[PDB]
């Protein structure tokens, strides 16, 4: 206990988080335990009794080979950090989507030091559950400032400044943010000297007192903007690819108004055979080619709103390809993307589709500072079980589950 | 007062209960100091002066044997400003997912909860007065040293004392299981049967040491075992015996009642269907209205209750051996499935119907019911099951392929036991060379309920039929059927309709929807069908009436 314990109140008149536990496997399980076993003996957690009701779900993930605890803190985080972002928030630069190259530590382990404040400890309450309900389960609290809660990184900011504070003043065009339990280092130079600066930050935090288990994941956010739109562009045009080129730039007339379709829709006057080729006149060919390069021209106002939350959709290609939109308002695409995983007999949808989310959430934390809310194209019994499988992240976006995604699948590619 | 209490406040800006009772007559009067005097000489209760206290009203009432008195003390109004606590255990263990033991033992503390004590700063919101008959005599005060019968925090404490008593017992005895439910003790080992009966006496004489008394008269229980409406056998499980009425009217409690009692014989016996009876319950608005039967249904019970004349039964588990699940397709939107680890005992069954939305194919169903057996799967045992599927392996990964949404499927082998799950028609993906274009298109008058549907040909061939009593969506669907009708093996349709392409497009086998439905029939029949899609109204090729 270097100073007392810095004052956690939740938002007036507001309760604690009281989340279900999700049944976990038994391998899982006994990581759980072995796991809270050490860390009750560090005096990190300790158990609770039965006039504790609040619980917060958590999880086991592969970090390596060895079991990491990763606890659900999203109600928690929405029932103090939002009270806890305006009293001691942390900034976000608009510069760390400038750099030519951001590197990602885990500083999570410098909260395990800090106490926490013993008010509050009540609301850090999680359980590990038991196979076929046979035990009630293993409760614990946390008493220090726990991994995956908004607070701890605020309450350590004032910490974590004055270790970061010389190496800023030997690299002052370093850009570092801090989002949790990750230390966003972004710079532009040589990819030799960038991984050089970054071991050095290493050193540098380690004799201070942080370690970073980091001892062998870097971005790039130069290179993150909104795709274009493509037509297809072949030898020859039949009536079936003029109606899917009319179609499409249907779709494309609510983003961008600018666009006609009139000669297009009048090559084919009607009543043709679908295989029927058909060459484009003039009009046609000058209608097209003025439609190609409106679409290759970014939006006309489209900011990002920080009181309007962040929405991503992602959506299924097939071949390990998946395309995904960041949007606020409908039509309004402030980042789009295509995340792609090599094939072969080491790759499934879920796998793919989770490690695209971390991609994304990664990228809306780079450029927006926070996290959007995930509209998923898969069953939610079924992501709820294997989600936990291919997930390295030590924080968790929001989701919700979609069913009916239109024609869009052959829009966006 | 060994027993540590358990810390309870009040709810953040309350204040204790200060109802005050006046009725019950003076003959019940005199028999509620029977009771509280006995439960003051055994520290249950304790006399509080005229401090101001708070109250709670107090009840009393005989049962059958009355020599048996019940004191019933309303707490309602004092549990909803009492302070919330960590849940008990919602579910009960399920016995598939127990494991076998030579010996078991039950045991129920008698007067549980009269047995663990109360918060000291809490005892005082928890007073109640006797009344006297009005002669200006005063009223008798109490209060609770102990956990008081239906209060909130009652259960939730008893099971964490309870749980702290066990441990200096489970420390120096990890051979034994000993399981928690409630007020009973489910004791059992694999020790001798010997020093089995010495170890359960050791429990009693350790749980007696804090106060909790266990049945000495006898053992109390026999290997029947009826627990929870099941019967737990040595060797095997079973749910308690099923009745089915049998009545000329049934109304919707009893229709209720019948399906819960076929939802809870589901579990071990196969085949069970509730389909068409759970169709019945579709209409909610209802208590007691005597809903009439169908012919389907009448069937459906007919079916379950032979399969409820032959009684079979359950096994344990063994960690050792795997663990294996199996499914097969009634025919109906429904599905069953057995989880066993040997091929004549099963661990226990069960079905998954698809009530959610209208148009499904089979290989969508088959992954939603592989998805419910996995999540009981790792609720009763913590493991997930290999699946024995019957559905060849390039019709699944064919699915997964054109499927929008994401699927996984664990380690699964194909077994051949008709039907098998086929995707029974594939929509062609690049349009066919050779083959007549129809652009068919539908509407209707929302007002009227008339509409019309039909189509034109690129081959000069145009056709339009009346419809009535149907809607816009119908008349869609209605004029790609109607194409399907009129063309050749061989046919290329082109719609307008972003509604009647999604239907399609999802490739669905069955539908309540007999449009839909001949549509299937129509999509089979065929031998190569492509299906395109364009904008309503951009004159395209599109030929469309007002
Ligand atoms: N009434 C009641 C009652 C008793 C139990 C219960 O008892 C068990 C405790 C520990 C164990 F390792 C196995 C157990 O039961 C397996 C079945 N069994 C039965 C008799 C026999 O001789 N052998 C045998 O295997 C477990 C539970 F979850 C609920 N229960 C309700």
């Amino acid at each position: 206990s270097p100073i007392e314990t810095v004052p956690v109140k939740l938002k007036p008149g507001m309760d604690g988080p009281k989340v279900k536990q999700w049944p976990l496997t038994e391998e899982k399980i006994k990581a759980l335990v072995e796991i809270c076993t050490e860390m009750e003996k560090e005096g990190k957690i300790s158990k609770i009794g039965p006039e504790n009701p609040y619980n917060t779900p958590v999880f086991a993930i592969k970090k390596s080979t060895k079991w990491r605890k990763l606890v659900d803190f999203r109600e928690l985080n929405k029932r103090t950090q939002d009270f806890w972002e305006v009293q001691l928030g942390i900034p976000h630069p608009a510069g760390l989507k400038k750099k030519k190259s951001v590197t990602v530590l885990d500083v999570g382990d410098a909260y395990f030091s800090v106490p926490l404040d013993e008010d509050f400890r009540k609301y850090t309450a999680f359980t590990i559950p038991s196979i076929n309900n046979e035990t009630p389960g293993i409760r614990y609290q946390y008493n220090v400032l726990p991994q995956g809660w908004k607070g701890s990184p605020a309450i350590f900011q004032s910490s974590m400044t004055k270790i970061l504070e010389p190496f800023k003043k030997q690299n002052p065009d370093i850009v570092i943010y801090q989002y949790m339990d990750d230390l966003y280092v972004g710079s532009d130079l040589e990819i030799g000297q960038h991984r050089t600066k970054i071991e050095e930050l290493r050193q540098h935090l380690l004799r201070w007192g942080l370690t970073t288990p980091d001892k062998k994941y870097e971005l790039h956010p130069d290179k993150w903007t909104v795709q274009p739109i493509v037509l297809p562009e072949k030898d020859s045009w039949t009536v079936n690819d003029i109606q899917k080129l009319v179609g499409k730039l249907n779709w494309a007339s609510q983003i961008y108004p600018g666009i006609k379709v009139r000669q297009l829709s009048k090559l084919l006057r009607g009543t043709k055979a679908l295989t029927e080729v058909i060459p484009l006149t003039e009009e046609a060919e000058l209608e097209l080619a003025e439609n190609r390069e409106i679409l290759k021209e970014p939006v006309h106002g489209v900011y990002y709103d920080p009181s309007k939350d962040l929405i991503a959709e992602i959506q299924k290609q097939g071949q390990g390809q998946w395309t995904y939109q960041i949007y606020q308002e409908p039509f309004k695409n402030l980042k789009t993307g295509k995340y792609a995983r090599m094939r072969g007999a080491h790759t499934n949808d879920v796998k793919q589709l989770t490690e695209a989310v971390q991609k994304i959430t990664t990228e809306s934390i780079v450029i927006w500072g926070k996290t959007p809310k995930f509209k998923l194209p898969i069953q939610k019994e079924t992501w709820e079980t294997w989600w936990t499988e291919y997930w390295q992240a030590t924080w968790i976006p929001e989701w919700e589950f979609v069913n009916t995604p239109p024609l869009v699948k052959l829009w966006y590619q | 007062s060994p027993i540590e209490t358990v810390p309870v406040k009040l709810k953040p800006g309350m204040d204790g209960p200060k109802v005050k009772q006046w009725p019950l007559t003076e003959e019940k009067i005199k028999a509620l100091v029977e009771i509280c005097t006995e439960m003051e000489k055994e520290g249950k209760i304790s006399k509080i002066g005229p401090e101001n206290p708070y109250n709670t009203p107090v009840f009393a009432i005989k049962k059958k044997d009355s020599t048996k008195w019940r004191k019933l003390v309303d707490f309602r109004e004092l549990n909803k400003r009492t302070q919330d606590f960590w849940e008990v255990q919602l579910g009960i263990p399920h016995p598939a997912g127990l494991k076998k033991k030579k010996s078991v033992t039950v045991l129920d503390v008698g007067d549980a909860y009269f047995s663990v004590p109360l918060d000291e700063d809490f005892r005082k919101y928890t007073a109640f007065t006797i009344p006297s008959i009005n002669n200006e005599t005063p009223g008798i005060r109490y209060q609770y040293n102990v956990l008081p019968q239906g209060w909130k925090g009652s259960p939730a404490i008893f099971q964490s004392s309870m749980t702290k008593i066990l441990e200096p017992f489970a420390a120096q005895n990890p051979d034994i299981v000993i399981y928690q439910y409630m007020d009973d003790l489910y004791v059992g080992s694999d020790l001798e049967i010997g020093q089995h009966r010495t170890k359960i006496e050791e429990l009693r004489q350790h749980l007696l040491r804090w106060g909790l008394t266990t049945p000495d008269k006898k053992h109390q229980k026999e290997p029947p075992f009826l627990w929870m409406g099941y019967e737990l056998h040595p060797d095997k499980w079973t749910v308690q015996p099923i009745v089915l009425p049998e009545k000329d009217s049934w109304t919707v409690n009893d229709i209720q009642k019948l399906v819960g009692k076929l939802n809870w014989a589901s579990q071990i016996y196969p085949g069970i269907k509730v389909r068409q009876l759970s169709k019945l319950l579709r209409g909610t608005k209802a208590l007691t209205e005597v809903i009439p039967l169908t012919e389907e249904a009448e069937l459906e019970l007919a079916e379950n209750r032979e399969i409820l004349k032959e009684p079979v039964h359950g096994v344990y588990y063994d960690p050792s051996k795997d663990l294996i699940a199996e499914i097969q397709k009634q025919g109906q939107g429904q599905w069953t499935y057995q989880i066993y680890q040997e091929p004549f005992k099963n661990l226990k069954t069960g079905k998954y119907a698809r009530m959610r939305g209208a148009h499904t194919n089979d290989v969508k169903q088959l992954t939603e019911a592989v998805q419910k057996i996995t999540t009981e799967s790792i609720v009763i045992w913590g493991k997930t099951p290999k699946f024995k599927l019957p559905i060849q392996k390039e019709t699944w990964e064919t699915w997964w392929t054109e499927y929008w949404q994401a699927t996984w499927i664990p380690e699964w082998e194909f077994v051949n036991t008709p039907p098998l799950v086929k995707l029974w028609y594939q929509l062609e993906k690049e349009p066919i060379v050779g083959a007549e274009t129809f652009y068919v298109d539908g509407a209707a008058n929302r007002e009227t309920k008339l509409g019309k549907a039909g189509y034109v040909t690129n081959k000069g061939r145009q056709k339009v039929v009346p419809l009535t009593n149907t809607t816009n969506q119908k008349t869609e669907l209605q004029a790609i059927y109607l194409a399907l009708q009129d063309s050749g093996l061989e046919v290329n349709i082109v719609t307008d309709s972003q509604y009647a392409l999604g239907i399609i497009q999802a490739q669905p086998d069955k539908s309540e929807s007999e449009l839909v439905n001949q549509i299937i029939e129509q999509l089979i029949k065929k031998e190569k069908v492509y299906l395109a899609w364009v904008p309503a109204h951009k004159g395209i090729g599109g030929n469309e009436q007002v």
